[PDB]
Formats: structure tokens, C-alpha cells, sequence
RNA sequence: ACCCACUCGGCACCUUACGAGAAAUCAAAGUCUUUGGGUUCUGGGGGGAGUAUGGUCGCAAGGCUGAAACUUAAAGGAAUUGACGGAAGGGCACCACCAGGAGUGGAGCCUGCGGCUUAAUUUGACUCAACACGGGGAAACUCACCAGGUCCAGACACAAUAAGGAUUGACAGAUUGAGAGCUCUUUCUUGAUUUUGUGGGUGGUGGUGCAUGGCCGUUCUUAGUUGGUGGAGUGAUUUGUCUGCUUAAUUGCGAUAACGAACGAGACCUUAACCUACUAAAUAGUGGUGCUAGCAUUUGCUGGUUAUCCACUUCUUAGAGGGACUAUCGGUUUCAAGCCGAUGGAAGUUUGAGGCAAUAACAGGUCUGUGAUGCCCUUAGACGUUCUGGGCCGCACGCGCGCUACACUGACGGAGCCAGCGAGUCUAACCUUGGCCGAGAGGUCUUGGUAAUCUUGUGAAACUCCGUCGUGCUGGGGAUAGAGCAUUGUAAUUAUUGCUCUUCAACGAGGAAUUCCUAGUAAGCGCAAGUCAUCAGCUUGCGUUGAUUACGUCCCUGCCCUUUGUACACAC
């Protein structure tokens, strides 16, 4: 109860959990307007029309939808 | 009845072994199975003579 | 010369304790803490050491006289209880022998150890009392080992961050064994559930079995063990608890400073034997037949049928019992306990076999059974847990338990007919009849059975009847290998297992040594249950066929009791 090498490089990574950054869900600014939208929601109508869905290139991932969500476009 | 107790050094076994009495059993055996008992007689009067009992 | 009674003086002895003594013992070792009859010599813990030195005697060997330095906590006496003895006397044991049987040790293989190897080949146990044992027949899990990857399941309470956000989880790319966002440029997401430091927990098949409980093995399958009150001794302790005889037995008969008891033995409790005695029973078996089969109708023999009848428990089952207590005779014995014969009896080696089983122990096994545990260690890239692979199976070699054999008291083929123990499917598929397919292993359909009703008369095997083989490693043996089929499993490759064909090795009965066993026992034979998805060459039982040789002994190995010796007591 004294050996330990750990060949392989010091692993104790965890992941980054979306540093905090300005605030989010950046709609518009409209001077007496509505507040027009950016990264628009997909077609899905299990979204609530105001979460703002990601999409990186040519593809919607949908956050609520953890696991199953994919599109083509 | 064994039982284990737990001190701060460690645990004792306990161990209680009771024999009860064979004469308040109430089930099974009610004597141990040497124990022998005579029963005594009863002595009678004698007779010296032979009689007959009047109806 | 003897025999009596004295007497004086000797060598002694027996008994007892007035006494004495540490006791052994002592008529002196008494008349000595109630200390004094006279007198000589000697000793002052153990060694060094009867040495050195001086003296003196002697031819010499040596004798007499005779230290110290230094060293040391005990040496020593007498007894007690044990243990031990190549001590004695009794009594025993096939874990001893005797006379034998079958064997093991020799061969191949299967398993467990050691060593070697390795990333790991996890680990405990090493005479009896480790090595087919941890119910350990490990493909994954088991698993504790190794190569790697995740996950926290870090409770609960103190400060920071903290809804202008604690921090959760992600398809697809890179990375990775990997549809593990494990991680990473890329964006989305639930929201107080968590994250970070702190105290403190938790888990641990991590250590300690020499810190423990419990359990189990062993001492030790033998018969032994202990109070109370009396007796003995200053005492430890002893007597009881024993000279003798008997029993398997501190089993009894008895003897007797012991009497009265307790545990162990026995008794006891299960199991196997007997019941034509009771209760019985379409979940078991019995008889004329209702009905229907064959040779055969003389007036029989051999079968099938639950709802077609009645009666029975001989056999089967179980409950209640009875039976055997050595019963009755003969012989023997302080003419007792008992033992030995013979006749009955199912049973006459406490009827056979078990279960249970003293005191006191062992630093025996086990922390890898336990959420049974104290202390120590780790605790977040953890020794937790989980996933994927391996390893526990590796092979120069040594050892233990075993399986198969070396053969015609046989191998092979065909034919016959036989048991007993036991198990079986519910939030999941067990034992599986029968029909059909297949050479075989196996595959297909449902009624059968949660069970004396169905598997299952478990139609087992050894075994008997005919054949083939013919003393030739041969048709003995079937190791080692090649090809194929199937089954179980998510997965079989360093072949799970089975089957078909082929391959056809040592082995010609085994050295020193060594194991078990006295009647349905050994041995042979197979069957069922255990672990079992699959795997028995292993165990736990069961039944089939069923020898030799003993009815003893203490020679070897031990055991119990007594006596004895001991410089032993961590106990030869």
C-alpha cells in the first residue's frame, strides 16, 4: 500500500460550466418597439417560443430536448 | 442467548445459559430422564382372621 | 543344649507424638524465645577458589595452612500439582499393530499446494490438527490481483461564491476500448437541490485471528472433572476421586477419613430393523367381474380401463403403541458386579449408526461470511463503487486428494430386468412425458406436475444369455491432436460442455515408504442432491453385487489410571 505511479498525465479536468459572462438571452433593444429576435428558436413546439435554442453550423441542438434533438439544416 | 456488547476497547460475548425447571414445563417431558420416582404404598390393617362383609 | 522370668551392656528395629523440625523425618535431630549441664571443632549468599602468595611436610604425585581483586541476584534445601522418562504395573485404539482385503507411492490425466514465470498470475491455511479445504467446479459478475475509464452515493453543521446567477446535462466533431460531454475550440440548458475551504462522517474482500466476539477444529473419543461438610498437612495441596474384580465407560460390586452431591458416561433424542395387533387411505397396493384383448372355452393362464361395482389394509404410508430388559437354561467368579456358551426371538458385539456431549485450555483457523467489531491506514486522478479487458487455469520442477487403466474373472455387439436418497416454474420460467426431425449431440407442439397424484416403475450401472476378439500394448488404454455439427451464455479464443469421424501416447500390476477397514463392513457399481445459465474426474447421502482375515496384543504409533525419578514448568 505504497505504489502508485499514475502514468498517464494528471486527469483532474472537470468541465467548465459556462463561466460567467454578461447577461444572457440578449433579445434586442427596440427605442418603443418590440424586441425583435437573434439565434431564434427552432420549429419545435415543445420550446416555449422565447428560449433562445443554440446552433452552431447547420445544425439546431435543442437544451430541453438533452438527448434526443437533431435537424438538418 | 449470546449476545455481543460493544465497549470502546471492543466487543464481549455474553453468554446466559439457563436450566429451567422440569416440574413447571408444561410441555413435553416433565422430569429429567434418570429421574426415577417411587411411588410409596399405603400400609393396610391386618386381618387375623377371615370375614366377610355384611350387605 | 534348649524353654520361661528378670537384669547389666551392645548392633539394631516396630509403633506413636509428649515433643522437635522447613519438611523429609528424628527416642534423638527431644528436654532450646518457658532460650545457660561441661567442653572441642566448624560455617556466615553464589562464584572466583581450595585458586594466588608465603610457610611447612613429601622423592613425586601432592597434603596441611590459605586470601584478595573482580564478578553475581539469586545459587541452594525439603516438599506440592503437573508434564515428561530409550521407568515400572494394569487397561485400551484398524485415525496402532497383528492376519488379511482393497489400495496409494510407478503411468496418463483431473484438481489443490510449493517453486518458477508474469502486468497480474489476489489471498488464507503448512504434521496429526494445511494441500477436491475457505462449501474456492473463478469465461463476465464472483474479485479481493493487474492495464485502463467513469461516478460519487464525501451525510450533517461553520465562511466564500451566490437568481446583474451556486452550479446541473448535453446531440454532433476531436480525444477514447467505448453512442462515458470523461475531457476540449462551439453553443444551450433545470435552478439553490450543489461548488469551493473547515470540522466531522462514510465506505473499505485495506492491516492486525498476537487486541476481540461468535463459531469451528484440536487436545480428546478417550473417561474424565468439581463443590459443601468432615479428616491430613504451617503450606502449596491432599482425601473423597480407591487395593482388588468387572464394564465401552470414576461403568458398577465392593474396600474404605469419609459422607453427601453436581457435570461428563449412561440415561436421552433421531435414524434402520419386527407387528398378517388399532386408525385408516379414487396421491399406494389387493379379489369376482361391467367392458374389451390373445393361446385357450374344461371348469384356465396373461393384459388395459376411473367414476363402472362392492369388501381389505398382507404388502406401501403415517399416527398411536407394543417389543428386548441380554429373556430362559448350563459353566465360571473375594461363589457380587459380571463374563462365557446353548434355545427361542425380527433384533442378544450397552441391537446397528448417528445427534448431543465434561472441567481446563490452544495466543490453532476465521477481521476474505456477517451493518460482529476495538485500534491503525486510505478516503475524491481513494484501497469506496462501477465499466471494458485480461489473471486467478500461465510450466523447467517437487508434493497431496483422486479419475482411468495395464485386461479374456476381459473388451466389444446384441438381448433381460432390478433399486433407494432427493429435487422441480410467481411480477420469473424449473423437472419435462409423448408425437415428429436428426446418425448423434440436440430442435420443434401442447396437454403433466407447485407435486405418495407428473417427470418417475428415475426400465441406473456393475450384473446375467448368446455371439465376435484371442495373449498380439491386441478389438486392452484412450491421453495428445485435426476437421465438422449443436447447445448454454451478451460474450467460450489460452478449445465451457456434448456429439460424429480421425489421431491411438505412457501404462505389461508399481521401490523405499505409506492409507483405510472387522459386516451387509471393505471393495466394485451406478444414482440423486450441493455449488449449478453452462461445467464433477469433488463432496453430502442413497441404494445394487457383496470377499479375505481377527475375535487378539502392547511389538511400532499413541491413549487412560496408579506407582516412581526429575536439575523440566515458555513444561523433552
Amino acid at each position: 500500500r505504497k505504489k502508485k505511479v499514475y502514468t498517464t498525465p494528471k486527469k483532474i479536468k472537470h468541465k467548465h460550466k459556462k463561466v460567467k459572462l454578461a447577461v444572457l438571452s440578449y433579445y434586442k433593444v427596440d427605442a418603443e418597439g418590440k424586441v425583435t429576435k437573434l439565434r431564434r428558436e427552432c420549429s419545435n413546439p415543445t420550446c416555449g417560443a422565447g428560449v433562445f435554442l443554440a446552433n452552431h453550423k447547420d445544425r439546431l441542438y435543442c437544451g430541453k430536448c438533452h438527448s434526443v434533438y437533431k435537424v438538418n439544416a | 442467548a449470546t449476545r455481543h456488547v460493544l465497549m470502546r476497547q471492543g466487543v464481549l460475548g455474553i453468554k446466559v445459559k439457563i436450566m429451567r425447571d422440569p416440574a413447571k414445563s408444561r410441555t413435553g417431558p416433565k422430569a429429567l430422564p434418570d429421574a426415577v420416582t417411587i411411588i410409596e404404598p399405603k400400609e393396610e390393617e391386618p386381618i387375623l382372621a377371615p370375614s366377610v362383609k355384611d350387605y
